[PDB]
């Protein structure tokens, strides 16, 4: 029983050490298989400064506020390879320190069971893609929970202002920030943020007003697992806000809400408020899903895992994330729809959809 | 080494009468402060943690404390006449220190 | 349910060692930490050695002659060591920690839980 368990953490620098040399190797022994597009449009960007415009801008385009450029200018001095070189050891440093933020939220620590839980989840779904392109995702993640964990008003505002300043997708967490009675903390994030935009107008050529402006003024694809795309796919046209997304939103909200009524720690609230802003953004693509590694070990790990339906859940979200549904269906997606075909671009939805609900029927069973 | 100072001068035992007792720290414990409760002849019992959070299963000693450098319990009544000797601790130095204070009844 | 039991009291010399056991029962040592608190008989309470159980063992005091190490998930173990103080009763609790990041790594404990055990009659 626990023998098995105990035995195959006693050496996890090494497994952590072998997957990370056949990450490496991947990229570089295989066609494709180390072009980095996302980090080429992050530092080809800001070359454009001091002539022409950043906006009028293609590479074989950029979409990011002014406050990105600015951060990224002092990333074109030097060469591009060894600046990729330095990506992904950085990201997988960035994932270690988010297991092991966790553990330490959950109120232990170990170095060997962290080393093992990055080298299990290194190569699912969403993590899989993350490092695929080049993406930011993981640093974001793990400022978000360094602010968590923190208990100082500046260090906290100031560390999500500056993740929100750069992307604009990472300013959920004010929601949890108000759960959790903490304010003045969303007071000094809203004044960092305001000064980052002020900075990004200033620095750039009074580009941040239009780009705002454009930002209101294919989401059918199965890479898209969001309520709008699952809607649009099942449609065959766009669904925006029709007469049953507001429906489908609505009932989400209200299961969010009584999941989280139902937990009462900081991981797990955190947790199910990233879900909450993941399934209703608008468009989410797979490699935004990387929220789903703390959730896990708050399953197994935290205070219910005693009971055998989270055990249940943990083991099915494991599998169905390890095998990557939407990318095996991604083969017979049409390019602009055979039910059978057109009906399993929902799986992750449903799943959301069933661990929300047993999450909130378990916790109103327990008063 | 965080020293601690309590007053131990608590007497007379009255039914229904309120006690304070103030456990005097130094340098800053924060709020890592906790309180027990002891009979002669046997273990203590937790009271009190966290320096503000009650515990589950405490009905005749429902109290709080101040957490402003300077800690008290305020025992409402003492209808089960609560002979013990009460203790107050800091968990935050690495090193855990304890201190004294007991409650006689009337003569 | 929770339950902890000790059996290392005896009637040792000025001088030598001994070892005391306290054993628990419906939990796991993995999430939780384990002190010994003891007691001068006539005195008030202090408090002598603290565990993790996941990491290590630190916090030995000043008298520090003890050993206080934790055969985790073999019959769930705990074992003090000495190699000499003086006569009291000792005890043996559960607590657990709480961690805060301020530009570096603090915590505390919570607080031993209401699982306290009954103590030895250890005696110089």
């Amino acid at each position: 029983g626990a023998s098995a368990w105990r035995r195959v953490r006693a050496w996890g620098p090494w497994l952590l050490g072998l997957s990370v040399a056949v990450r490496l190797a991947w990229a570089y022994l295989t066609p494709h298989g180390a072009d980095l597009v996302d980090l080429h449009v992050y530092v080809s960007g800001p070359a454009t400064l001091g002539h022409g415009n950043l906006y009028e801008f293609t590479y074989p385009p950029f979409t990011y506020p002014p406050f990105a450029a600015v951060v990224f200018w002092p990333l074109h001095l030097i060469p591009f390879t060894l600046l990729g070189l330095c990506w992904i050891l950085g990201t997988i440093a960035a994932l270690y320190a988010v297991v092991r933020l966790s553990q330490r939220l959950l109120g232990f620590d170990d170095a060997r069971a962290a080393a093992v839980w990055t080298a299990v989840t290194m190569w699912t779904e969403p993590v899989r893609s993350t490092l695929d392109y080049g993406q930011i995702n993981v640093l974001l993640m793990l400022l978000i929970l360094l602010a968590v964990a923190s208990s100082r008003w500046w260090i906290s505002g100031t560390l999500i202002g500056l993740a929100g300043g750069v992307k604009l997708t990472p300013l959920v967490s004010g929601l949890y920030f108000l759960g959790a009675r903490r304010w003045t903390t969303a007071i000094w994030a809203g004044v960092v943020f305001l000064l980052t935009v002020v900075v990004g107008i200033a620095v750039v050529g009074e580009q941040g007003r239009y780009y705002f402006t454009d930002l209101l003024g294919p989401i059918a694809t199965v890479f898209n697992q969001s309520w709008r795309g699952g809607i649009s796919r099942i449609l065959g046209h766009d669904a925006g806000s029709g007469v049953l997304v507001l429906f489908a939103y609505a009932v989400t909200a209200i299961l969010a809400f009584l999941a989280w009524r139902a937990v009462n720690d900081r991981l797990g609230q955190i947790c199910v408020v990233e879900m909450f802003g993941l399934l209703i953004s608008p468009i989410s693509w797979t490699h935004h899903w990387v929220w789903m590694v703390p959730f896990m070990v708050w399953l197994l790990h935290g205070p219910w895992r005693d009971k055998v339906g989270a055990k249940v859940f943990g083991c099915g979200w494991l599998v169905l994330l390890l095998i990557g549904v939407p990318w095996l269906l991604s083969f017979a997606q049409p390019d602009i729809r055979p039910w059978p075909l057109a009906w399993a671009g929902l799986v992750d939805i449903v799943a959301a959809i069933a661990t929300l609900t047993w999450m909130a029927v378990v916790g109103r069973r327990s008063g | 080494d965080i020293q601690m100072t309590q007053s131990p001068s608590s007497l007379s035992a009255s039914v229904g009468d309120r006690v304070t007792i103030t456990c005097r720290a130094s340098q800053s414990v924060s709020s890592a402060v906790a309180w027990y409760q002891q009979k002669p002849g046997k273990a203590p019992k937790l009271l009190i943690y966290s320096a503000s959070s009650l515990y589950s299963g405490v009905p005749s000693r429902f109290s709080g404390s101040r957490s402003g450098t300077d800690f008290t319990l305020t025992i409402s009544s003492l209808q089960p006449e609560d002979f013990a000797t009460y203790y107050c601790q800091q968990s935050s130095s690495s090193l855990i220190t304890f201190g004294q204070g007991t409650k006689v009844e009337i003569k | 349910e929770v339950q902890l039991v000790e059996s290392g009291g005896g009637l040792v010399q000025p001088g030598g060692s001994l070892r005391l056991s306290c054993a628990a029962s419906g939990f796991n040592f993995y999430y939780y930490s384990i002190h010994w608190v003891r007691q001068a008989p006539g005195k008030g309470l202090e408090w002598v050695a603290s565990i993790s159980s996941s990491s290590g063992s630190t916090s030995y005091a000043d008298s520090v002659k003890g050993r206080f190490t934790i055969s985790a998930d073999t019959s769930k173990n705990t074992a003090y060591l000495q190699m000499n103080e003086d006569t009291a009763v000792y005890y043996c609790a559960r607590s657990q920690a709480v961690y805060y990041w301020d530009l570096w790594w603090s915590m505390y404990h919570t607080g031993f839980i209401d699982y306290w055990g009954q103590g030895t009659l250890v005696t110089v």
